[PDB]
């Protein structure tokens, strides 16, 4: 299975635009990752602006970004871990524990966009 | 004499998926979607306030007839739209 | 030193194409390439004009540019890159405009000061010819430059004639004079 990369074609404020390639467009509300030198950074597929160009919303500090960085698809939306393993722990928005108690192992990841 | 006809026979068959089953009488391509609205290229013989159906099966309706395109609002989530 | 301005909107492609081409002439050759490519757009009207749509692609637009250069030596010089940029810039639809406008700039370089002799009905050739030479030798044209001339039929006018060129015109027709005939009698 190939992963879908894209280029950071436009950074405006806290809103990032990605030029993808032909018929490689993720559907709306899909998580996208880009590996910063500081960590990883998350986008969410908000607008098909036409012509393989997608407007997305940032999820952390968006400074320092070069245009055209090779962003990476995740396929689906933001999925968080669930289960009783998650209890008593401090989780950020992207499903990562920030309690410094290591990761939360969990048999299920679930998306945050259900009916 | 022959190679312009060759270029024409290629070009009519180069976008044969886009040029045929087409001519936008009752067909259209999703030009750009955002916020539960698909701006759709095509759909020339469409009517005002007409129900439309996507290939994904979620239905919409057309409100803004325009020369360039058609604004269609959606009755479901726009996640099923590409 | 640019030519006669195309004034901003989308003639700027044609403007840059001229003034970057003309730095080394070849604008007759570039001009003939433009005539030939607008011809082969016109000679293949199904999806030559019907494929200047914006909803295609970047890749398929570039491949249509490849079909244009695939047709022998249709493109020549800057005009392919013009199209490379145009294809990428997806301003291909407003390509007809560019053509006609480059024609206007070119025949301005020749100096063909297109005119017009509006009427409500077409006229005999003797009138055409006498008028033709009149303006041609008139101070309007400084000579060294040509002078086309087109009679058109206008029902919205009641007859007579009006001469037009160089945003400079003379109306001695009927409709306007009736108007002036009604205005002067509209006083007490």
């Amino acid at each position: 299975s190939t992963p879908i990369t894209g280029k950071v074609t436009a950074v405006i404020g806290a809103i990032v635009d990605v030029h993808f390639e032909q018929s490689e467009l993720p559907a709306i509300l899909n998580a996208l990752e880009i590996k910063t030198p500081q960590g990883k950074l998350v986008l969410e597929v908000a607008q098909h602006l036409g012509e393989n160009t997608v407007r997305t919303i940032a999820m952390d500090g968006t400074e320092g970004l070069v245009r055209g960085e090779k962003v990476l698809d995740t396929g689906g939306p933001i999925s968080v871990p669930v289960g009783r393993e998650t209890l008593g722990r401090i989780i950020n928005v992207i499903g990562e524990p920030i309690d410094e108690r290591g990761p939360i192992k969990s048999k299920l990841r679930k998306p945050i966009h259900a009916d | 004499k022959a190679q312009p006809t060759e270029v024409s026979s290629i070009l009519e068959e180069r976008i044969k998926g886009v040029s045929d089953e087409a001519n936008l009488n009752e067909t259209g391509r999703v030009l750009a979607v955002g916020d539960g609205i698909a701006r759709v290229f095509g759909l020339n013989n469409i009517q005002a306030e007409e129900l439309v159906e996507f290939s994904s099966g979620v239905k919409g309706m057309a409100l803004n007839l325009e020369p360039g395109q058609v604004g269609i609002v959606l009755f479901g989530s726009d996640r099923l739209v590409k | 030193p640019p030519p006669v301005r195309l004034f901003g909107v989308e003639g700027t492609y044609a403007t840059a194409l001229y003034q970057a081409a003309a730095k080394n002439s070849s604008i007759d050759a570039a001009f003939q390439s433009l005539q030939k490519v607008e011809s082969t757009v016109k000679k293949n009207p199904k999806l030559g004009h019907l494929l200047l749509n914006p909803a295609l692609s970047l890749k398929d637009r570039n491949s249509v540019i490849d079909a244009i250069v695939e047709t022998h030596k249709n493109l020549d010089g800057y005009v392919v890159n013009l199209l490379k940029v145009l294809s990428e810039n997806n301003r291909l639809g407003c390509f007809e405009k560019i053509a006609s406008d480059f024609g206007v700039l070119n025949d301005a370089h020749n100096g063909l000061l297109k005119g017009t002799v509006t009427s409500a009905e077409p006229l005999d050739p003797k009138s055409f010819k006498r008028i033709e030479k009149a303006l041609s030798a008139s101070k309007l044209v400084g000579q060294g430059k040509s002078l086309k001339l087109e009679n058109v039929v206008k029902p919205e006018i009641k007859g007579g004639l009006i001469v037009e060129l160089g945003d400079k015109t003379v109306d001695l027709s009927i409709s306007t004079k009736i108007q002036k005939l009604n205005k002067v009698l509209e006083d007490s």
